[PDB]
């Protein structure tokens, strides 16, 4: 509940039934964390009429907006203070069977730039210990030709030039 | 030539002061504590500690880059000092 | 009206983005190719500005004068069970067969348990003297480091 | 490299981390393979957190500030309490000059008379 995001409810009951009506059937089977009990879309479908009693009592009911057929399936909540007026609450999702609360683009950038700055000063504070100062030494980790050659390589060359190399 | 020397020994002086004044008034910057917004508490408090962290190494940085300073004036001033040297040889 | 200026924003957060990926993978590469004679200052100098610029820039390109971006519902259009070249030229070499491995890898939200722990010990500091104290001592400490600031700045005139 | 590999490990271990933030921001610049759409949310507050956890960023942070400032204090203060000073009577007796970057001095009787080259 407190991060229910990353928590994964599954169930392989109901794995082989997967059409358009068991995404929502397999949702709110019964008791799933992700799936709120006392909601409005039970009301509407224990007795009968799925069809239109969404929208007439007060409540959060429960559509699909876009349905690829192998896999991913999502469902959207509808608060319904008034008819024809859609405003949503939380984000669902379902990938081969696995549903998962859609994060938003705000979060997740907050988790990603802890983890980022958690390392980087893990890092930093891991290599603070490796350098050690002193004012004469400086910083540190823990862990002759006398001319005649201008000679001597003219009789080098003058001996190169008299025996080639034999290989 | 020796103009050049000194006047690098000059910019280095006011380089290094300025540098250690404006990180503390930086460290001051954000010293203030307010009320957060979209900012992801653990996040900035962990990236604050990083930077304060830093900010004092470099506090600590611009301290031996003036006892650096230090020496080599020591170095500079006893070498070409004329009338220093003069007394060495009357006596 | 409000997507106009959330691509523009966008598109100045994914250029301070690659500039940050640019920075790590620079510092990374020249530690690896110059591991001759590296001292403290040259990396002291590396982390001061990867710190400094990269996260003032991004917090301030995020928290202020901005469509908000807590917003948005992540939905994806459909699984690429297969290698497109969308992929490999968008994203430059990397994002293999786009599954459900990859899905919450691309989609997870829950941080490592020691931030949690963290926040556990967050709830035990909350639970020490409170609600006399917290707005009490933002005053105090407030004011004192406003004053601070004010006579240091104050007399460089 | 034995040394300094711990360090490369975090920093590639974020490295990787950081490329799959990149990586969903390549995605977040998308239309195709995704579409975006905003509506917005709530999360009420526990505490006065951001201040009083900023306060623990002196307590925590500012003592590991302090800390390093007294320690390089310390290891200052000590250190204090020789190169600069031998050349001091190296320069009272013998000749001496700077060019370049080292440091030369003379012995023949030259300054003082002699021509013998």
């Amino acid at each position: 509940r407190d991060n229910l995001l990353g928590i994964s409810w599954v169930d392989s009951s109901w794995i082989p039934i997967l059409n358009s009506g068991s995404v929502l059937d397999y949702f709110s089977e019964r008791s799933n964390p992700f799936y709120d009990r006392t909601c409005n879309n039970e009301v509407v479908k224990m007795q009968r009429l799925t069809l239109e009693h969404l929208n007439q009592m007060v409540g959060i009911e429960y559509i699909l907006l876009h349905a690829q057929e192998p896999i991913l399936f999502i469902i959207r909540k509808q608060q319904r203070q008034s008819p024809a007026q859609v405003i949503p609450l939380a984000d669902y999702y379902i990938i081969a069977g696995v549903i998962y609360q859609a994060p938003d683009l705000g979060s997740v950038i907050n988790s990603r730039v802890l983890t980022a700055v958690h390392g980087i000063q893990s890092a930093f504070d891991e290599a603070m210990s490796y350098c050690r100062y002193h004012p004469s030494k400086g910083y540190w980790w823990h862990f002759s030709s006398i001319f005649q050659r201008q000679r001597v390589d003219a009789l080098l060359l003058d001996l190169r030039q008299k025996f080639p190399p034999k290989f | 030539s020796k103009e050049t020397l000194l006047q690098s020994y000059n910019k280095r002086l006011k380089d290094d002061i300025k540098s250690i004044m404006d990180n503390f008034t930086e460290i001051i910057k954000t010293a203030k504590i307010e009320d957060e917004t979209q900012v992801s508490r653990a996040t900035q408090g962990e990236q604050d500690n990083y930077e304060m962290h830093v900010r004092a190494a470099n506090i600590v940085r611009a301290g031996e880059s003036l006892m650096k300073l230090v020496s080599d004036l020591k170095q500079f001033l006893i070498l070409n000092d004329f009338p220093s040297v003069n007394e060495a040889i009357d006596q | 009206r409000e997507e106009k200026q959330l691509e523009a924003s966008l598109d100045a957060l994914l250029s301070q983005v690659a500039d940050l990926k640019n920075s790590l993978g620079s510092f990374i590469c020249k530690l690896e190719n110059e591991y001759g004679r590296l001292t403290w200052p040259s990396v002291l100098d590396s982390f001061a500005l990867l710190s400094g610029q990269l996260n003032t820039l991004n917090k301030v390109l995020k928290h202020e004068k901005t469509p908000l971006f807590r917003n948005q519902v992540i939905i994806p259009l459909v699984l690429s069970p297969d290698r497109d070249e969308d992929l490999m030229r968008q994203t430059e070499g990397r994002v293999p067969v786009f599954s459900h491995e990859v899905v919450p890898d691309h989609l997870r939200t829950k941080p490592d348990p020691e931030v949690e722990e963290q926040e556990k010990q967050l709830t035990t500091d909350a639970a020490r003297i409170g609600a006399d104290a917290a707005q009490k001592q933002i005053q105090s400490l407030n004011k004192m480091c406003s004053n601070l600031l004010e006579k240091i700045s104050k007399e460089e005139r | 490299l034995w040394p300094w590999d711990s360090v490369r490990n975090n920093l590639r271990s974020a490295l990787t981390e950081m490329c799959v933030l990149y990586d969903v921001l390549s995605i977040v610049r998308d239309k195709k393979f995704m579409t975006l759409d905003p509506v917005s949310q709530d999360a009420l507050p526990p505490k006065q957190n951001p201040q009083t956890l900023q306060l623990i960023s002196k307590k925590k942070s500012l003592a590991g500030a302090a800390q390093i400032l007294l320690k390089g204090a310390e290891r200052l203060t000590k250190s204090v309490t020789d190169f600069n000073s031998e050349l001091l009577r190296l320069r009272q007796h013998w000749k001496l000059r700077k060019v370049g970057d080292k440091i030369l001095g003379d012995l023949s009787y030259r300054s003082a008379g002699s021509l013998f080259p």
